[PDB]
């Protein structure tokens, strides 16, 4: 999981790899939270409504 | 069509061969003669005994 232990214990060349995949989790994970966060922004709004 | 194009030629010992690769390490790679990781081209080599 950390990073720098990727970039420090493994060669450049093949940690892209690496440092891909935990790109992807990390930025799909982003993305589902705020599209939660989108949803519930429209529910209150219709609260205050 | 291509732009330009470079030509390198030497005497390689033929047990690190392969060494000459992109993203690739050995004892000559990171001393003599180093390719880009990126590196687009071609490679030829053939025995001279």
């Amino acid at each position: 999981s950390v990073l720098n232990d990727i970039l420090s214990r493994l060669d450049p060349p093949e940690a892209e790899v690496q440092i891909d995949r935990l790109i992807t989790g990390r930025l799909q994970s982003l993305q589902t939270y705020v599209t939660q966060q989108l949803i519930r922004a429209a529910e209150i709004r219709a609260s205050a409504n | 069509c291509f732009t330009n194009v470079y030509a390198d030629s030497f005497v390689i010992r033929g047990d690190e061969v392969r060494q000459i690769a992109p993203g690739q390490t050995g004892k000559i790679a990171d001393y003599n003669y180093k390719l880009p990781d990126d590196f687009t081209g071609c490679v030829i080599a053939w025995n001279s005994n």
